[PDB]
This record gives structure tokens, sequence and C-alpha cells, in this order.
């Protein structure tokens, strides 16, 4: 109560800097609430700069594809239904 | 090359436009301190500050592309706080007056 | 040749020095030094330096020596003496120029001089990297890892600027 | 210091692949499902050996695998696929995005008549495994033999013998 | 440092820009990467006193990728040699 | 070394001497300390450049940032001295003899 | 170790006796701040602060 | 200033020390250098008074200059070895200019003319850190590079820094300027047994510390800035006088007090180095240091000067100022010779 | 809307960047041979130039390791026409 009367007053008088204020809290904030943040990091991950040396196959690597089109290795389905 | 002919361009019609400006037929055949305000000298030194953080401020379309994002939102937000708080010290030591 | 576009950069940028730090007025001494400065970002945009290079324009010229100009238009001069009047600024400039061009006249007959320390003078061509096709700009990628290693980094940089701000108010206040 | 041996000049003979950008960016997806297993031996080849002159071999088979690439489009898909290629070659960019239209024509061309399937989205980009018959490599870095380390220092730790012994101090 | 307290807490300030074979954004390489990480693990534990006899072949080699003296003076040397026979017409450059 | 380095590091010599060799004016000598700085800049970007040492690409700007707020305290330093005695001739700061 | 004041393997040396004479001696520098303490503020010299 | 920004100020110049001590790379070295100067001149400053402002204005630009020459040093150093780490340096070009820069930071003669002037011009509080808490920077990075360092460059700057602190000292009545000049005659001391053992040039740095914390505390206490304000302390606080006698007579090396120790631990590193001219020549050196702390004792101590009417009201009030830690410094500036051999701790 | 416009847009991305990926095997096998001609094309020059030079081994080594090292631009180009290097050094730079 004694908090509702005192936003009142600022809006009342510094609408400007009670908009800053909000706007920069919900820049703070809203990154940990929002559930689209974890899709962010994926998406950079994904993007491939830099070419993407094959390993030397030894027999024992049976979640490593010998060809792109394999069903084996990171799938970008997710992304594309994204 | 492109670039540096572009600019000589410029400059150089620039300079040529300025001297046929001053000159043309007339058809004539006849170090101390100003009194300033210390003020004004505050104003060019806080934006001086503030341009440099602007500086640190620009490479952060690129650093999004980051896998680090945790870290890179901590540290850009981290950054524009603190130059909102050195703008919040000079509001409230009477810094962004003319009286 | 423009082979030697950099060297002659380097040229131009050691006349600027000499044209300020013979110290005229103040006002043409700043402008020795931005067009100093914009040499130093032509050297630099020739390494592959763009966004380091426009830094220069951009806060150096821009920014720092915008306020150097402004300060001495308040604190320092108002009206400049003639350039090269005293006799000190035009022994020091004429005494520059000429240990430039004997620096210059050599190292372009021998293609190396020997000033103190050994030069080469075959070009600074000769040194870059060959092989190149990134699909991204490598000085953009270290400058945007200052976000994501360099934590400690803005942290100090960070707090010398509020810094700044504190003792600057402190300093002018009287 | 000795001298660098080089490869003769005709030891670097080969028949080069002499087509454009934009002809090789609108046949990147399906060269790189097609030529997959040359292109990863060199490559593996190269990032292990970390010289040019000991993948010579290697990198001859991967021209070899482009030309035949090329000479079965030329064989089958001429049409769609200078339609597709000159459509991507118009942009200066060389945009994938505005050219799905002629993109589609050679896509159904290859299928139909060579059974090549485009890959998805995050295929080309996988890490993958290689069979090489070519031996490890044992030292890529030609690195001399490491300095002894120091003698490691091992033992019981006693008080000091008779304490700082400084001139006249006892303890 | 003079005081270690990096080490001793585990926590990385600075040591991550102090040399160019330590990891760089996209695995970008230095062009001196091979040489430095050569010279590096010479010289690792060693002390700079052993080290600087010891590993005097690497920092060599590696001082000469980093300011290439030797490899300007000899190419320096070649362009000498051939703009003084083309003088005495006794060399052709090829086509 | 390469030719630029000799000019380089001459213009920061320059300024150093500059620098040493006050004349009046204290904005003069501000000048030649901020010279010194420019040569710093260009010696480090042409060396880190060239060098493809990726990660240091961001210290000329940590150079120039710090230097600039350097020059910010300078400025501010030769104001004070200028509204104490009108200009800012070095001469004048002789009290501390 | 790095940056430690004792490291672990400083443990197997006998401690410093309580009874230390070099210990006394710094006990003894202690009570001497402790009456110059009292000396500069003008009290009591002896008496003054037992506490302190 | 507000007591909250003259605290965050005083732990921006901590911070930046700190970080100098605990940075392995040069650029951080050189940004804790720059932060250090950025928030000590507003101390200086504190007075606002015009020779406030040219000791602030002298001390800028001479620290400004210095840092330009270190990161010059640091540029170089990467040109030849690639790396920043901070330790020995790769070119000698480097290491004479960060060790010139070092030497000017320290105010280590010839580069000295600036600590007896920014000294006299500030507060006595500021003049306590100006020399004392910024030699730590400075000699933990000579500390770190000193392998690399030219002998011949590090001994003529000793030898020349106790020789003009000697002297200079011998014509000032200000206290300020005496304990400058003091200063000057000390970093001499600590940089001569570096290149042999730098132990004993951080054993040398910590007692100097405590003493000159120790006189400028008690100048503090009584509001002290010439010798003859000085003089009038023994018809005021008579036990003062004894402190100051006590610790003077340290400072001065005289056993059995602390201040012997640091100088009989040099010169014995340096004979087990077989250098026995440069500790004989350095000994009667600084005798010149002790003639004229002597002067002080007398007329503050072991003399009565003449005293003022006025004086009598002072009689009536009590010592208000806090003279924080004053009583155990004085103990430790005097009486550890006795502890000398715990030294080692600094190993 | 720019949520939806820049997914896509990263979506591009992937599909550009992959389509370099494919053509890199190929462009660098080009390269290798490209270099090593260059290398040995100056070798032959330089077996001529310098025939009898006293004390001149021919293509000798400035480095103690035997391991391969990158050439710099004035190894590959050293001798070669003016518009050559320019093309090769600053071309890239300047096209802007
Ligand atoms: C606690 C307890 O109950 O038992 C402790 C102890 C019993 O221990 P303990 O195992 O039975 O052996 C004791 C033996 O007496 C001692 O056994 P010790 O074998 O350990 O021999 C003592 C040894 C232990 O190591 C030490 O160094 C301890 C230092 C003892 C204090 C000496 C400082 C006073 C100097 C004399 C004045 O001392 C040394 O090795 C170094 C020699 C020190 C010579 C003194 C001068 C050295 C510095 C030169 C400048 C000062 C000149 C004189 C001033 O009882 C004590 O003797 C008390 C310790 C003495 C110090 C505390 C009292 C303060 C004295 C103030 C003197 C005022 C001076 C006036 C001017
Ligand atoms: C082995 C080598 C040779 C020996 C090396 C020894 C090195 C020195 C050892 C440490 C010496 C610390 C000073 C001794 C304590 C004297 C102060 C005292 O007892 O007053 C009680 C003190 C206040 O007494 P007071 O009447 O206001 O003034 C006392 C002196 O005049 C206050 O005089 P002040 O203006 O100089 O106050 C300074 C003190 C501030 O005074 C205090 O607040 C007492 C703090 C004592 C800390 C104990 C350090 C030892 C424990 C290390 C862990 O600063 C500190 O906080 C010290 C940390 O009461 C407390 O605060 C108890 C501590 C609560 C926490
Ligand atoms: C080893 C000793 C090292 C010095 C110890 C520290 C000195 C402590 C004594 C002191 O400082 O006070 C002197 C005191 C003066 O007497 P008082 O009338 O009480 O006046 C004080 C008013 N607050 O005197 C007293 O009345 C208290 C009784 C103790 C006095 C000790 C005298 C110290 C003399 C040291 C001389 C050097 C010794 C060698
Ligand atoms: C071991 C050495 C311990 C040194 C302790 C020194 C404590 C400070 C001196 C005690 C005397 C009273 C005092 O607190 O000093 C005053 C000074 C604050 O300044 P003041 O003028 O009193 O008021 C400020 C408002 N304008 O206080 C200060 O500004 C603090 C300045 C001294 C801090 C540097 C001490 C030397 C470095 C210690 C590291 C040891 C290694
Ligand atoms: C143990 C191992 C270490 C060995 C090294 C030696 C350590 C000793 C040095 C300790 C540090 C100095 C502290 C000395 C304490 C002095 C306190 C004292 O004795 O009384 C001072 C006296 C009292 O004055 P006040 O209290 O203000 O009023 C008196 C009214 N009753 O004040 C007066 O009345 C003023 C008297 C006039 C001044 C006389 C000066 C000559 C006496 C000086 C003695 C101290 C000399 C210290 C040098 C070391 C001695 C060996
Ligand atoms: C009798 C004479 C002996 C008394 C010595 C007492 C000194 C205080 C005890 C500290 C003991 C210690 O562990 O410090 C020693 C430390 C070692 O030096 P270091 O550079 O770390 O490397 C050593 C390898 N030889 O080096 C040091 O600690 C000494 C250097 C002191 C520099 C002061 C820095 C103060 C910074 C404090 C920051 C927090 C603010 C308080
Ligand atoms: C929500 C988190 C989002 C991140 C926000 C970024 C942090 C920025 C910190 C700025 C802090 C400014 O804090 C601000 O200080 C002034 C002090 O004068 C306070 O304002 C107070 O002082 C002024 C004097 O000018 C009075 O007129 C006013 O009546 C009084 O309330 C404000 O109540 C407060 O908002
Ligand atoms: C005066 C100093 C002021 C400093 C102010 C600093 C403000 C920092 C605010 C936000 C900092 C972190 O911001 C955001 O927080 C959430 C918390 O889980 C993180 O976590 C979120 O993204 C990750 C990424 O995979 C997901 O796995 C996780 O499920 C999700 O919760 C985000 O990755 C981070 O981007
Ligand atoms: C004036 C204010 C003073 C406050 C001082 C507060 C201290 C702040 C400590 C900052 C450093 C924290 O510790 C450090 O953080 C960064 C980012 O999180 C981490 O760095 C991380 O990001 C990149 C990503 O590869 C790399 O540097 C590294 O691979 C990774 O670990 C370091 O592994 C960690 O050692
Ligand atoms: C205050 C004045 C400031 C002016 C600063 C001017 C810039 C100084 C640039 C120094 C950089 C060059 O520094 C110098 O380079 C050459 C090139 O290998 C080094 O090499 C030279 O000395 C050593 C001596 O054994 C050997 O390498 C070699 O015999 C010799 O050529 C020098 O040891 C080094 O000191």
């Amino acid at each position: 109560e004694r908090v509702a009367a005192f936003l009142k007053n600022v809006w009342a008088k510094e609408p400007v800097l009670v908009a800053s204020f909000a706007i920069a809290g919900l820049a703070v904030i809203l990154p940990t609430l929002s559930p689209y943040t974890k899709y962010s990091l994926m998406i950079n991950r994904a993007t491939p700069y830099n070419y993407p040396v094959p390993l030397r196959d030894d027999g024992n690597m049976p979640d490593v594809p010998s060809h792109p089109q394999d069903p084996q290795g990171p799938s970008l389905e997710w992304l594309k239904r994204l | 090359m492109n670039l540096m002919l572009a600019l000589l361009t410029n400059f150089t019609l620039a300079t040529l436009l300025v001297i046929i400006a001053f000159w043309l037929p007339q058809l004539n055949v006849y170090s101390a301190r100003l009194p300033f305000s210390m003020k004004f000298f505050l104003v060019a030194i806080t934006f001086l500050l503030f341009d440099l953080e602007i500086a640190l401020l620009l490479p952060l379309p690129w650093a999004s592309q980051t896998a680090n994002l945790n870290t890179m939102l901590t540290m850009a937000l981290f950054l524009i706080i603190l130059l909102a708080v050195s703008l919040a010290y000079e509001w409230t030591q009477k810094g962004l007056e003319w009286t | 040749m423009m082979l030697y576009i950099v060297f002659i950069l380097s040229v131009i940028f050691v006349m600027g020095f000499v044209g300020f730090s013979s110290k005229p007025s103040p006002i043409y001494g700043g402008l020795g030094l931005i067009v100093s400065g914009g040499v130093g970002c032509g050297i630099v945009l020739n390494f592959g330096g763009s966004f380091l290079g426009l830094m220069v324009f951009l806060i150096y010229l821009g920014g720092m020596m915008v306020v150097f100009g402004y300060t001495t238009a308040m604190a320092t001069e108002q009206y400049p003496e003639i350039w090269l009047s005293n006799k000190a600024v035009l022994g020091a400039f004429v005494t520059g120029l000429l240990m430039e061009f004997f620096m210059v006249y050599y190292v372009l007959k021998d293609k190396e001089v020997e000033v103190v320390f050994e030069f080469n003078g075959l070009g600074d061509w000769v040194i870059y990297d060959t092989g190149d096709s990134g699909f991204f700009s490598e000085e953009a990628m270290g400058i945007a890892a200052l976000y994501s290693y360099g934590t400690w980094l803005v942290i100090v940089t960070g707090w010398s600027l509020l810094i700044g701000v504190v003792v600057i108010m402190e300093i002018t206040r009287g | 210091p000795g001298i660098v041996e080089l490869p003769s000049l005709e030891d670097l003979k080969v028949q080069e692949v002499k087509v454009s950008s934009s002809v090789l960016k609108a046949a990147a997806h399906h060269y790189g499902a097609q030529c997959d297993k040359p292109n990863k031996e060199f490559m593996l080849c190269r990032w292990e050996e970390k010289d040019p002159r000991r993948c010579l071999e290697e990198g001859k088979l991967v021209n070899q695998c482009a030309l035949e690439f090329f000479r079965q489009i030329k064989r089958h898909c001429a049409e769609p696929f200078t339609e597709y290629w000159t459509c991507i070659d118009y942009s200066g960019l060389q945009l994938f995005r505005r050219c799905r239209k002629q993109q589609a024509q050679f896509d159904e061309c290859v299928l139909d008549k060579l059974g090549w399937v485009r890959p998805d989205l995050g295929d080309l980009s996988k890490v993958t495994k290689v069979k090489t018959d070519r031996p490890l490599p044992e030292n890529p870095y030609h690195s001399r033999a490491r300095p002894e380390p120091n003698p490691e220092v091992e033992g019981d730790l006693k008080p000091a013998r008779h304490g700082s012994r400084l001139f006249f101090w006892t303890m | 440092p003079f005081f270690d307290v990096q080490k001793r807490l585990g926590v990385d300030l600075d040591r991550w820009m102090t040399i160019q074979s330590a990891e760089q954004p996209h695995k970008i390489p230095s062009r001196c990467h091979a040489f430095e990480k050569e010279w590096i693990e010479c010289a690792h534990g060693i002390g700079s006193i052993r080290a600087e006899k010891e590993c005097k072949i690497e920092f060599e080699d590696f001082r000469e990728c980093l300011l290439r003296q030797k490899t300007m003076k000899r190419l320096h040397a070649i362009r000498r040699q051939r703009e003084k026979l083309i003088k005495e017409g006794k060399y052709t450059p090829p086509p | 070394m390469s030719m630029v380095y000799m000019n380089i590091m001459m213009a920061f010599t320059v300024s150093l001497v500059g620098l040493l060799m006050y004349r009046s004016h204290l904005m003069s000598s501000l000048l030649c300390l901020e010279g010194m700085m420019l040569s710093l800049f260009v010696m480090a970007a042409l060396t880190i450049l060239n060098s493809h040492f990726t990660l240091a690409s961001m210290m000329p700007i940590i150079l120039l940032v710090f230097a600039a707020c350097e020059a910010a305290l300078g400025l501010s330093l030769l104001v004070m001295v200028s509204n104490t005695y009108g200009t800012d001739y070095v001469q004048n700061l002789n009290l501390l003899q | 170790a790095t940056f430690q004041f004792l490291p672990d393997e400083a443990r197997s040396l006998p401690p410093p006796k309580l009874t230390d004479p070099r210990l006394a001696f710094v006990g003894f520098l202690g009570y001497c701040s402790g009456l110059i303490d009292n000396a500069i503020r003008r009290r009591p010299v002896l008496l003054a602060g037992l506490h302190r | 200033m507000n007591p909250i920004i003259f605290i965050i100020i005083l732990l921006t110049i901590m911070l930046g020390t700190i970080i100098v001590m605990i940075s392995s790379h040069w650029l951080l070295v050189w940004i804790g250098f720059e932060m250090n100067m950025l928030a000590i001149i507003p101390i200086m400053m504190k007075n606002h008074n015009p020779r406030a402002t040219e000791a602030s204005t002298k001390y800028f630009l001479t620290q400004s200059t210095a840092s330009m020459l270190l990161m010059m040093a640091v540029i170089i150093n990467l040109m030849f070895s690639g790396q920043w780490t901070v330790m020995k340096l790769f070119n000698p070009m480097a290491s004479m200019l960060m060790t010139m820069a070092l030497a000017m930071k320290l105010g280590m003669a010839p580069f000295h003319f600036w600590v007896p002037e920014v000294t006299q011009g500030i507060p006595l509080s500021s003049g306590l850190i100006l020399l004392t808490w910024q030699k730590l920077a400075p000699m933990s990075v000579l500390y770190q590079i000193f392998p690399s360092i030219n002998l011949n460059l590090i001994l003529t700057l000793s030898v020349l820094s106790i020789l003009i602190g000697g002297w200079g000292g011998l014509n000032q009545t200000q206290l300020r300027k005496i304990m400058a000049y003091s200063s000057i005659a000390h970093m001499g001391w600590m940089t001569a047994v570096l290149p042999y053992n730098p132990t004993m040039t951080l054993l040398n740095l910590i007692i100097y510390i405590i003493m000159t914390s120790t006189m400028f505390t008690m100048f503090m206490a009584n509001s002290t800035t010439t010798t003859l304000s000085l003089s009038h302390t023994w018809n005021k606080t008579p036990i003062m006088t004894v402190l100051i006698l006590a610790t003077l007579l340290s400072m001065g090396g005289l056993p059995p007090l602390s201040g012997f120790m640091p100088k009989w631990m040099i010169i014995q590193e340096m004979t087990k180095n077989n250098s026995i001219i440069l500790p004989t020549f350095m000994a009667i050196t600084a005798l010149l240091n002790l003639y004229f702390y002597m002067r002080l004792t007398y007329s503050t101590t072991l003399t009565m000067f003449p005293s003022t009417n006025n004086m009598k009201m002072k009689w009536q009030f009590p010592l208000m100022k806090k003279m924080t830690f004053l009583p155990t410094m004085v103990v430790l500036s005097t009486m550890m010779l006795p502890l000398t051999p715990m030294l080692s701790v600094l190993e | 809307s720019m949520m939806k416009w820049n997914r896509e847009r990263r979506r591009l991305q992937i599909e550009d960047f992959e389509a370099r990926i494919a053509l890199m095997p190929l462009l660098q096998a080009e390269k290798d041979r490209r270099v090593l001609q260059m290398l040995r094309e100056n070798l032959e020059e330089e077996a001529t130039v310098m025939k009898d030079v006293p004390g001149w081994k021919v293509g000798e080594s400035v480095f103690h390791t035997t391991r391969w090292v990158t050439p710099m631009m004035g190894e590959l180009y050293g001798l070669r026409a003016s518009e050559e290097v320019l093309s090769a050094t600053y071309g890239f730079i300047w096209y802007t």
C-alpha cells in the first residue's frame, strides 16, 4: 500500500524515469523467465563457421556417422520446426 | 582505390567550390581563459567518457552470436547499468544543471 | 607504387608527429595530431583492421580530439600565433623533416636502412598472410570475444570509466 | 638448415574443375552428398599431416570425383542445372533463397535421373568418421626430444637443523 | 603474478589472452601457432635459466616466424642478384 | 624489421622528445602525450593484426579507452590550472620549488 | 603450493610451543603497544583499559 | 569529499594496486597502474589550493609519461616474443624502457625531482599514501622482471638515489620534503639488493612502509608540517617526542632498532656475492640520512625549544585525532630486531 | 514478426555455410597445388639467379625444424608482376 502510493506519485511526476526503470527491469528479468532463451544458445551452436574435421575411424564409434546423410549425429529437425 | 577516389573527389570538389567562391571579377578599380562556464567543459568531458563506453558497446551485435550467451548478456547489461549509474551520479550531484 | 602505400602513409604519419611535436600553437598542434590520426587509421586499415581503424576516427578523432580542441578554445588559445613564427618550432620542424627525409631516401634506394636498428625496405606486403578464406572477420571475432572471454576486462574497464566520472567531478568542483 | 623438398611441376598436374563459383554454389549440396568419401579422406589427411606435400595423392582423387560428379550432371540434367546456377549467378550475394523455383527443377531432375537426394539442413556440417589405410602420423610437428624435468624432490620434511642458523640466533 | 590468486582460486582472470596458441574464437589459429606451441612445450616446467639454453632452437624458430628477419634477408639477396643480372642481360624472367 | 615499424617507432620517439622538451602551453604537452598513445595504438594493432592473434584484437581498444579517460583527467587539471593563473603556461607551476 | 600461507606439507613439522621464547617476546611487544596506546591518549598507563 | 566517495576512491586506489600484483598479463598490469593513478589524483586535490593543483599536475605528467613508456616496453616485448605474460622480458630495449618507466613511477633518482614537490604540495594523509602504498605496485613488477634487468642500470639508479636522497635531505626544514628525500634514499637500498636477493627487497620495503607510516601518523596527530612546528610537541605531548625520537633513530639504521635489520640483511646478501665496495659505499652514504634524522631529534626531543603563550590554551584539550594503529606501528618500527629470522616468511 | 524472420534468416545462413563446407575440400586441394607450384617455380628461378653465388645453397630453409611452414607473401609472389602482388595483397581490403 505504501509502495502503491509511491508508484502513483512517480508516474504523475516522472513518467519518463518510471518507464526507463521498468524497461530496464524487464531487460534484466525476462531472459530468466522466457522459455525461448534456451533456443538462442542452440541456434548459435548449430551455425558451422569452421570446417567439421572428420575423425579417424577406429571401429568403436557407433555414434559418429560415416556419411552426412546417415542417421547418426546432431540433428536440426528441431530448428526447422522452430 | 574506389573509396580513395571517392574521398579525393568529394574534398577536391569542396576545395574547388571554396576557391571559386573566394575569387570572382569584382569590377572594382579602387591565449587565455574564455569567460565561458565550467559547465560547458563538463559537458565535453561527460560526452567523452560516455563516448568511450559506447565504444565498448559497439561489438554487441557480433557478441550476440557467441555460445556463451549467459556470460555475454550479463556483461552487456553490466556495462549499460554502470553507464546509467554514472548518469545517475552526475544527475544527483547537480552536474546536469545550468543555474 | 601502390605496393608501398603503407610505407607512404607511415612517412606522412611521422611528418604529422614532427608537426605537433615541435609544438606550434596548440590549435595547429591539434591539427597536426588530427592528420596523424587519420593517417594512423589508414595504416591500420591496410593491415585488415577495419573495425580498429574506424575506432580511431570515432573515438580518437571524433571524441578525444574534439574535446581537446574544445578545451583549447576555452582555456588555452582562441587566436593562433603565425605558424612557424617562432625560431624554436621552425628549427625543430626543419630538424625532424630532414631526419625523416634522410631515413626515407636511404631505405628506398637500398631497400633496407640501418637507423640504429636494422629495417628492411622490400615492402610491407612481403610479411602478409598468404592463405585466407574464412567466412568472417577474424578481427571482428576477437573484439566480440571481449564479452565471452574478457569478463575481467569488462569489469575493470567499466569500473575505471565510472571512477573517471566521479573523479573529474571532484577535481573540478573547487 | 636443410633444403625444402618440393614436388616436381609434373607431380602437381591434374585436370582442374574449371567452373565458376556460382556453378559450384548451385551444385554444392548434391556435391557434398555424392563426393563425401574422397573429400573427407583428403581433409582427414590435411589435418593429420599438416603438410600439403603429404596429401597430394588424395587431393587428386578429390578432383577426379568432382569432375565425375559434373560429367554426370552434364549427361542427364544439363538444362535444369544451367537455369539454376544462372539464377544464382545473377545475385550479388549468390543467394539460395532467390532461386527456389529453379532449385526445385534441378532437384527433381537429379532425383529422377540419378537418385540423388539433397542433404537436409544440418547434415553437411556433421562430423563424420573416415576409414583410411594411411598410417596415423607419429611426429606431425617434427619436434625434437623434450628437455628432461628437474630432479623431483620427495622425502620427509624434518625441522630445520638448528633453526634458521642466521648469525647468532638459536631458533 | 606477485600474488597468484588466479591459480589458487582456480579462476581465469587474464591467462586466456597471454599467449597466441591458447583457445581462440572459432578455432582461428595465429600464424605462428605451431612455433609458439613447440617452444612452450619444450620450455615447460624447467625454468627460464635452463630454457634459455636448452630450448634455444625452438625460440629461434619461433622468433623467425614472428619477425621473418632471416626470410626477408634471403629474399632481399635473391632480389639483389636478379635486378643486377638483368642489367648485364644475363637473365630473362619466365612468362 | 618491416619498414612501417621504422616510422611508427620514430613517431613515438618524436612525440616523446616533444613531451620532454616543454615549451609554455601545458596543452602542447598533453598533445604530445596523446601522440605517443596514437603511435602505441598503431604499433600494437599492426603487430596483432599481422600475427593473426585473434583474442588480442580487443587490446588496442582497451588501450584507447583507458588513455582517453587518462587524457580527460589531464584536461581537467589543465582547466583548473588555467582557472588559477588565466593561462596554461607551465612556468606558473613553480610554487613548489 | 601457490599463494598459500601454510601449505599442507607443513603439518608434518612439530608446532611451535605455546611457551616459545619468541612467542613470549611477541606477547611482550603486544603489551608494550597497550601501554603506548594509553600514553598517547593520556590515560593511566598501567591501569587504564585492562580489557584493551 | 563525501565520506562514501572518499572510501570508494580509496578502494579504487587499492584495487589498482591489487590488479598489478595478481595479473599475469601485461595489459592488466598497465590497467592497474592507470586505475591507480586515476583514483589518486582526487586525494591530492582534496584541499583545493594552487599548491595542490600544481602537485597533482606534476604528478599526472610524470606518471602518465611513465605509463606510456611501460606500454611501449610491453609492445616491444610482444613484437619479439608474441606473448603478454608478466615475467622476464624478451628484448633488451624493452627491459631498459620498463626499468626506466618503473624508476620514474618510484621516483628514484635521477627521475626523483617530482617526489619532494608533490609530497610538499599535498596533505599529510595523501603524502602517507604517496610514499608507502604507491611503492607496492612498481616494486611488485620489479620483483618479477628482475632476471632480464640490466645490472649496471639498476645499480646506477640505486647508487644515485642513495646519494641524492642523502644530500637532498640535509637542506630541508619542511617535514614533507624530509620524508620525500628519505623515501628516495630508501628506494635505493631496495633496488640495490633486487638483482641478488628479491626477498631482501620485500623485507626493506615492508619495514620502510611501517616506519614511514609511523612518522606520517605522528606528524598528523599534531598537525605538524615544519621543523619548528614539530619543536613545540614537547610542551603539549611529551610522549610523542619520545616515539618520534625512537622512530627516527630506527629510520637511521641504528642498532638495536628495527631499521637496522634491512640494511644489515642487504649488506649480507651483497657480500655473499663478493660485492664489498658497493655495500660499504652505501652504508657510509646512509650516514647522510642519519645526520638529518638526528637534527630532528635535537629540535624535537633532546632539547626544549622556545614556546608561545597561546600554547597554554592547548593544554586544556585532548588529542582527538584517530592515530589509527600508531601504538602497533611504533612498536614494530623499533623493537623487531630480535625477530629478524622471521624474514623467511617472505621467501 | 522479427523473431519469425530472424529464425528463418538463421536457417538460411546455415544452408549457405553448409554449401561452403561442401566445397572446402575441393578448394583446399586446389590451393595446395597452387602454393606448391608457385614455390617450385620460385625455386627454379633461384637455381638460375644464384647458380654460383659464393656459398649459396638453393632452396635452403631458414628454420631449424623440417616441419612444413606456410610461406608468406614475399616467398610466393616475391618474383612476380606487381599487379598480381597488389591484387594478392591489398585486393580484398580495397574491394569494399
Ligand atoms: C626489546 C628489544 C628492542 C630493543 C630496542 C629498543 C626498544 C626501545 C624503544 C621503544 C620505542 C620507544 C618507546 C619508549 C617509551 C617512552 C615512554 C616513557 O618512557 O615516558 C615518556 C615520558 C612521559 O611523558 P608523559 O606521559 O606525556 O608525561 C609525563 C608525566 N608523568 O615523556 C617525557 O617525559 C619526555 C622526557 C623528555 C625526553 C627524554 C628523551 C630521552 C629518553 C628517551 C628514551 C627512549 C629512547 C628510545 C631509543 C632506544 C633506547 C635503547
Ligand atoms: C530495476 C532494475 C533495472 C536496472 C536499473 C539500472 C540501475 C540505475 C541506478 C540509478 C539509481 C538512481 O537512483 C535515484 O537517486 C535519486 C537521488 O536523488 C532518487 O531521487 C531522490 O533525489 C532527488 C534529488 O534530485 C529528489 O528530487 C527526489 O525527490 C528523491 O526521491 C531516486 O529515488 C532514485 O531513483
Ligand atoms: C551493477 C551490476 C549489474 C549486473 C546486472 C546483471 C543482470 C544479468 C541478468 C540476466 C543474466 C542471465 O540471463 C539469462 O538467465 C537465465 C537463467 O537461467 C539463463 O538460463 C536460461 O538460458 C539457458 C541457456 O541454455 C537455458 O539452459 C536455461 O534453461 C534458461 O533458464 C540464460 O542463459 C541467461 O541468458
Ligand atoms: C570493481 C569490481 C570488482 C569485482 C571483481 C569480481 C571478480 C569477477 C571475476 C570474473 C572472472 C570469473 O571467472 C571466469 O569467468 C569467465 C566467464 O564466466 C570464464 O571464461 C569462460 O568464457 C570463455 C569461453 O571459452 C573462456 O574465457 C573460457 O573458456 C570460459 O571458462 C572463466 O572460465 C572464469 O575463470
Ligand atoms: C626512450 C627512447 C625510446 C625509443 C624507442 C625506439 C624503439 C626501439 C625498438 C627496439 C626494437 C629492436 O630491438 C633490437 O632489435 C634487434 C633485432 O634482432 C635485436 O638484435 C640485435 O641484438 C642482439 C644481440 O645479441 C641480437 O639479436 C643481434 O646480434 C642484433 O641484431 C636487438 O637485441 C634488439 O634490442
